[PDB]
This record gives structure tokens, sequence and C-alpha cells, in this order.
């Protein structure tokens, strides 16, 4: 039961930390993907 | 410059509130030209937000 | 002895149990007052018996009519409030019981609980006295508040009921189907009574008891606010009394309360996770960024001279024998995941996604010197290899500010690529000493922190600061790739041996800093005349590797297959000849394949596809810009050729995935035909299933990988024109063969253009086709619907192009 609520405030402190870091890579990555084709409609329609 | 637009809100929401107030007191001419005031005041609010 | 080859245990003639269970029983404290402290003595060695897994007594009171009924009693009575003078031996007897409870639904796992337990819980519930205990929990945690400082008597009881009710409220989360606490608004009353509880003893600084009290509701809250992230169905009333708890623990000791200003911003990280919020919403965000950069300043500043001392403290060894259990003295490493300084990083990273123009923010960092204090940090934790978790945190913060116009000139203005570029050799950098390889890579995220993560967040911050920044970056740029000129070319390569998803996620940071620094081409070719043409040789091998991995979708199946399975040697080989037969026989036994597997190693093959074709865009895009403009090398007759080179060798032979073959015509026209083979299964998965709820970003995937599939096809066109004018126009390239090269790009540009003409006719997402779809409505004229056949600039230009190789 000690090790249980050891692994519970372990839970309650770790987690959190890989949602920020996964909206990080998430939030940077989804920036570039959608610039780069934001910026390829620029293209196109100056083609156009 | 984050603040601003939650202060204009707190401005017309407290505006509309001292003019509900003003306008159950008996008209006299302060009472006529301080609710001339704030809704002089509410038309410029108006224009901040 | 027992029917079934068990042993029963029964109370003997001699039995203590037979006197602890009269001194209980409420049908004769009917008659016989048991005076509370006696209870309490015999709810105590009860207590201990369920501690002490004395199961042989237990399995003996467990089986005793009215036990559960007759032991819970006191839990179903009424105090008196900590005002008055309660007996503190109930107080001890209502938390030795909570124990048992706690003990007993720990120990007797999801099952075999006696139901007398499951209805006495059931009971507790519906006389809603976890509300109860909850107030009055609530209320004994604020007279301690209202009464330290005198000589408070009972205060080691009162810390009994508080840890007991912590243990009780922790096992009514993950066992809330035995302890019956599903009606969210009793455990929204139970986490707001846990606040305002926990808040009234860190409000105190001076009080040690307070503070211990205190930082033990504080990591109940916690749990609670996790387990309950979806039933807090508001943030705005949270927010407010953690900002009172942060300020009130801001106030206390740093040794005792390091273990402390975690738990709180381990809680705001967890309440800016459940909802969109912006700068107007958080209560005194302006002070709550400066509360937490000061702290930072603790953490961070005492980190660097920890980092420091293990630079000067050489050669300590690794003492690996120690069986020992939690006590003092031993050293606080302050990298450790949910330490002060770590989730202060991650705290500031989740404020900087809150404050849009990052003017709130830059508020508070014009007045700390806190980005160089990180910088300085950062430079002694690459150069040493220590501190994974902060500088992998650092890194993050760095990122998200590197996103606004103010967060990219204030990390440019710190110093960012002195503090990481030749530190930033060190991590990738192998010992010469050559050893054993540790085989103990077992299946952990991709997001457990790691080396080269801290690179490709290194690789991903210089591709944000380039695209913010530009000209006003570019030196720093150039710098940056000319010092880690080799790890660049690695990467570049590392996709034609090393296939793994993680991999791809190096390789496709290291294409996407190049293709935002090619748009500088003169500029890189004024300073590094030679990298900048390797890069556009070893673009042109990953566009080869890429393109042949993704159009044999078999062999990438088992390139996956053959590094997802291991650990048998043999040789010598020599061959041949046949069976057979037979026996026989019998018996068992049932166990089927998973059809997960089929599916997860698909939903890998599908991921992997995605992450070879992300880079592939990237490459195919970094190489346009290595080329002269199709408007260019078909307009202006004066435009040079020597500026630019063959990027493509004159074939037209399909791309094997082989390791010499330099990237062709060939190589592009199988690119065109992959993403078209793709886009043509993205048409073929539409099929009705229903009753699955809870995806959303499977429609996001598939718009996306969309537009993704159009980007990879049209930088591909626009490199075959461009190249192909620049064979077509030099004077050396043979009349023979550009004859040769008219002929067999005017073929499958035929196919091609053909093929895209078939599937365009069904209408590409877009404002067009979403205005001809409408049949019962939107529809003028006759039958016609906004206005059709509007077509697309590439079926335009590779006509033009086509024309021109026909003239």
């Amino acid at each position: 039961i000690q090790g249980f609520l050891k692994n519970e405030k372990d839970n309650a402190l770790l987690s959190a930390i890989e949602e920020s870091r996964k909206r990080t890579f998430g939030m940077a990555e989804e920036y570039h993907r959608e610039s780069m084709l934001v910026e390829w409609e620029q293209v196109k329609q100056r083609i156009l | 410059n984050c603040e601003r637009r939650r202060f204009t809100n707190l401005c017309l929401d407290a505006v509309c509130g001292y003019l509900v107030e003003l306008q159950s007191m008996s008209s006299s001419v302060a009472v006529q030209a301080i609710t001339g005031n704030f809704k002089s005041l509410q038309a410029k609010l108006e224009r901040l937000h | 002895d027992g029917s079934d080859g068990s042993k029963e245990f029964s109370l003997g003639m001699w039995s203590c149990l037979h006197a602890v269970l009269e001194l209980i029983d409420s049908q004769q404290q009917d008659r016989y007052w048991c005076p509370p402290l006696l209870h309490r003595a015999a709810i105590a060695f009860l207590h201990a018996l369920w501690q002490d897994r004395r199961d042989s007594a237990m399995l003996v009171l467990r089986t005793k009519p009215k036990f559960w009924e007759n032991l819970t009693s006191p839990l179903f009575g009424t105090l008196s409030p900590p005002s008055e003078t309660s007996e503190p031996s109930i107080l001890e007897t209502c938390a030795l019981i909570m124990k048992i409870i706690c003990l007993e639904i720990y120990y007797v796992v999801k099952g075999s609980l006696d139901q007398s337990l499951k209805d006495t819980l059931k009971k507790f519930s519906i006389e809603k006295r976890f509300a109860y205990w909850s107030g009055y929990v609530k209320s004994l945690a604020v007279h301690v508040a209202e009464t330290e400082g005198s000589s408070c008597t009972s205060l080691l009881e009162y810390q009994m009921l508080v840890s007991a009710w912590r243990m009780l409220l922790i096992i009514a989360t993950t066992h809330a189907d035995i302890m019956h606490l599903t009606d969210s608004v009793v455990r929204r009353q139970l986490f707001l009574d846990v606040l305002d509880g926990t808040k009234a003893l860190l409000l105190v600084p001076a009080s040690v008891n307070c503070l211990r009290l205190g930082s033990m509701k504080c990591t109940l809250l916690l749990i609670l606010l996790r387990q309950w992230k979806r039933e807090l169905g508001s943030v705005d009333e949270i927010l407010g009394p953690l900002t009172e708890i942060l300020e009130g623990v801001l106030q206390a000791d740093q040794q005792l309360m390091e273990k402390t200003k975690a738990k709180v911003f381990s809680a705001f990280i967890t309440v800016l996770q459940m909802k969109e919020m912006k700068v107007s919403d958080i209560p005194q965000y302006s002070q709550l960024v400066l509360n937490v950069c000061e702290t930072l300043q603790e953490e961070v500043i005492a980190l660097f001279d920890q980092t420091r001392h293990s630079l000067a403290l050489g050669s300590a060894t690794e003492d690996k024998d120690s069986m020992e259990t939690d006590d003092c003295s031993r050293s606080r490493h302050r990298d450790q995941r949910d330490g002060v300084c770590v989730l202060g990083l991650h705290l500031a990273k989740e404020l900087c996604e809150v404050d849009e123009d990052g003017d709130s923010w830059l508020q508070v960092t014009r007045r700390l010197p806190i980005l160089p204090t990180l910088l300085t940090t950062l430079e002694v934790s690459l150069r040493m290899k220590q501190n994974l978790h902060f500088t992998e945190a650092t890194l993050h913060l760095l990122l998200t500010l590197a996103r606004t116009q103010q967060g990219a000139t204030a990390v440019a203005g710190a110093g960012i690529t002195q503090s990481i570029c030749l530190p930033l050799l060190s991590v990738y950098q192998l010992s010469t000493n050559g050893t054993a390889q540790t085989p103990s890579a077992s299946r952990k995220s991709l997001d457990a922190p790691s080396w080269p993560g801290v690179y490709r967040l290194s690789m991903s911050l210089m591709e944000q600061l380039l695209k913010t920044l530009r000209y006003n970056f570019l030196p720093e740029a150039l710098d940056f790739v000319g010092v880690h000129q080799e790890r660049t070319l690695q990467c570049l390569n590392a996709v034609r041996t090393v296939q793994s998803l993680a991999c791809l996620e190096e390789a496709d940071h290291t294409v996407g800093f190049i293709l935002q620094l090619s748009n500088f081409m003169k500029e890189w070719h004024f300073h590094l005349p030679q990298l900048m043409r390797d890069i556009q040789v070893n673009l042109g091998y990953l566009c080869q590797a890429c393109t042949s991995l993704l159009h044999s979708r078999k062999m990438l199946q088992h390139y996956l297959q053959n590094k997802n399975g291991d650990g048998l040697p043999s040789a010598v080989a020599q061959r041949v000849q046949r069976p057979p037969s037979a026996a026989s026989a019998a018996p068992s036994s049932s166990k089927q394949p998973a059809a997960d597997t089929e599916a997860s190693e698909q939903q890998a093959l599908h991921t992997v596809q995605y992450g070879l074709l992300k880079i592939l865009s990237k490459t195919l895009a970094a190489l346009r810009h290595f080329t002269p403009d199709v408007c260019q090398i078909l307009l202006d007759q004066s435009l040079d050729l020597a500026e630019y080179n063959f990027l493509f060798a004159l074939s037209f032979t399909t791309p094997t995935f082989d390791s010499e073959v330099a990237p062709s015509f060939g190589t592009l026209l199988a690119t065109v035909n992959v993403a078209l083979n793709m886009l043509g299964e993205l048409d073929k998965k539409k099929e009705p299933l229903t009753q699955a709820v809870g995806l959303s970003t499977q429609a996001e995937g598939t718009r996306t990988l969309k537009s993704l599939l159009m980007f990879t096809m049209e930088n591909c066109f626009y490199l075959l024109i461009s190249q192909a004018m620049r064979y077509l126009r030099d004077p050396a390239v043979h009349p023979r063969d550009k004859q040769r090269m008219k002929q067999e790009l005017s073929s499958e540009l035929s196919t091609l253009l053909s093929s895209l003409s078939r599937y365009f006719r069904r209408g590409a997402p877009s404002s067009p086709a979403t205005g001809v779809l409408p049949s019962p409505q939107g529809k003028s004229t006759s039958l016609s619907k906004a206005s059709p056949e509007s077509q697309e600039p590439l079926i335009q230009l590779v006509q033009a192009f086509v024309r021109h190789m026909q003239r």
C-alpha cells in the first residue's frame, strides 16, 4: 500500500510533463507542416 | 495590453449597473445629467472593445 | 482439515478475538457503555492484525456475522466540531477503522471482498458519509491553522485522521466501483474540501505542523485532480486557491517545501491542460509568471553549481550495492523529472502558450535575468551530458518562445547559438574506446527523455528561429550548419540503413532546417561552397531512398519485420532434398493469434510511410531551391547554367533501393506514381463502419496527408521540368540524348497527366469541389452548382512543358 501510494504520487507528477512535451513536439511539427502548405498554396495561386 | 479587453467588459457591465441604479432614483437635474454622463461614457466604451 | 484439501481456521476456546468481538458489538453497546479509550484499544489491535498481514486471523474475522457492520458503526455516528472537547480516542477509532477498510480493499483485489462490507460501503455512499467526513477533515484542518501557537494537544490524533482520510480517498478513486464513489457532484465536493482544506494549512508558513499536513493533503489533491480531470467541469474556481497555495508555499523553507513547490506546479500544469485559456482568464497571470520564474531562479542556479561541484569532485565510483529503505542525507539530484526545476520549466512552457503576442511574459523577463541563466546551465549540461530532463525541458521552453517575434528575438538576444552550438557536439559524439553494446533497448515510448531527443529539439529550434528571424539569424544558422556538418550529413544518410521512427523524426528536422536555410542559397554558397553541394548530393540519395521504400511497400514491411525479432546466429549453408511422414497425436490446448498484431504492424507501417513522406516532401522542396525556377529556365536565355548543378541522372529506370544508385528522372516519375497510388488508397477506405467514439484526429490526418501528397507531387514536377530544361539547354549534353529526353518524358508525362486528370475529375479538397458537390440543393441554370472545371495549375504547367517538348 505504501509502494502503491508512492506510484500514485509518481504518476500524479510524471504524466502531465509528458502531456506538456507531447504538446511542444506536436505544436512545433504542426506549425512547420501547415506553414509549408500555406506557403505552397501561395506558390500555386502565383502559378495560376 | 492583455488586461484592456477584460477591463472594457467590466467597465460596460458596471456602467450598465450604475445606469440601472440612476434610473431608479428620483429624476432631479443631477440624476438626469449623470444619466447623460454615464450614457456618453457608454457611447465611448462601445468603441474600446 | 477441509473436504477440498484446504485448512480451515476457527476462533478457539482461548482466542483473544472473542473478547474483541464483544467490545465492538453495537447490540451489547445498547446495554453496556464501552468507553471510547477502550473501543480505541480494541480497534488499534484490529488495525495491527490488518497491517502486519496476520491473515489466518483476518479470514476468521471476515467470516463473522455483523463484523463489518459493528466495526464500521463509529463511521456512522456523528461528532461534535473540533472546537468542542470531543474524546480524541474517537478520532483515532475512526482513523483506525479507515486504515482497516483501506488495507482490506487494497489486499483483497477487486473480487473476494465480503458482501456485508460491499453493502456497508454502499450504505456509506447512500448516507453521503463521504461528504460528512470531507466537511469534518476540512474543518479540522482550519481548526489546526486557528490553534497552532497554542499548546493544541490532540494534534497527533488530528494527523492520524488526516492521513487515514488521504488513504481512504486514493482507494475511493482507484476502487470507486467498490467504494460506490460514482456521484461526480460528491467527487467535486471532495476535491474542493481537499483544496480549501490544503489552502488553510499552507497559508501558515511559520507552522511546521501545518506545512507537513498541508504538503500531505497536497499529495492527495494532485492525485484527485488527475483522476477527475473530466468531472472537475470548471477550472476558474481551482486556479485562485492554487495561486494562494503557491504564494503561501513560497513564504516557507525550500528544504521542506521543494516537495510542495513541485506538487503545486504539477497541479497548475494539470489545470492548464484541462481547458483552452488566455491571459484574459487566469487570476493574476502577470504575478503567477513572476512567482514561477523567480522559483525557477532558485532552481536553475542551484542546478548550475550542482553541475560544477560534479566538475570538481572527480572520480566517484559505481557504488552498486545498497538494498536500504528511504532514509536521509543521500543527496538531492535536481535533474529529476518531478524536480521543482523541471516542473517549473514545463509550467513556464504551458504559460507561454496562453500569451499570444508574448507581451505579458516579456513584461516579466525584461525584469528577471532568467533567459541567459537557463542558457549558461544548458551550456554546461550539454558539455557534460548531465541534466537530461532539464536540458530537454529548457529546449521545449525555447522552442515554444521561438514561435513569436517577441520570444524569438528574446531567445536570439540571450546568446542561444553560443550556449548550444559547440556544447551540442558532445551529445552525439562517440568514445573511440570500443567495448560491448548493451541490448537493453526495451519497448519504452518515443517521448522517453533522450540525448538524440535533445539534438532533434536543437534542430527543431534552429528550423524555428530561422523561420521567424530569417536574415536576422542567418550567420547563426550558417555557423550552426558548418559546426554540425557531420551530423547533418549523417542524418541525411541514416534513412538508408536505420528506418526506425525515431531516426525519421531526426532526419525530418535535419531536412527541415536545410529547407529553411536553402532559401539563402547564394549566401550559403558564399560561406560554405563545399557543404552546400555535399548536402545537394545527399538530399539526392535521400530522395532515391525514400521513393524506393515508399514504392517497395513490401520491402519496407520486411525491413521492419527483420528488425522486430532477434537472437539466432547460423552459417555454412548447402542444399537440398525432401520429406516425408508421419505421426500423431493428442491433446489440447486453445489460444488464438491476436489480430491486434496485424493491426499494430500495419499502424507502424502507415506511420513509417508518413515519416518517409514528410522527409521526401521536405527533401523535394529543399532540392528545388538548388535548381533555377521553372519560369526562369523556360523564359530567359541570358540565365546562366554554371550557377546550377545537375541533381538527377539522365535515366528513366525506376528507383532501386540500392547503395550507389544516384537519383534519376525515373526516380522523379516514380515519386509521382507513389503519391498517386497512396492518394488512390485514401479514396478506397470509405465503407461505413459505426458505433466507435472518441477519435477526432483521424479526420485531420486524412486532410494533412492529402495536402502533403500534393506537395510531394508538385515540387517533384518542378524539379523534373527545371532539371529537364537544365539538360535541354546545356551545350555539352549530346543532341542524341536531348532528343531521347524529349521522347521518354513526352510519353511518361502523358501517361501521368492522363492519370492525374482521371483523379482530379473527382475534385481535390477545395472550395470549387465543395461548390460542385450539391444536388438536392445548391443548383442553378439546370443541374450546375457553383462553377465546374476550374483546373489545378499543375495540369496546365505540365501540359505547357509537354506541348513544348512536342515542338
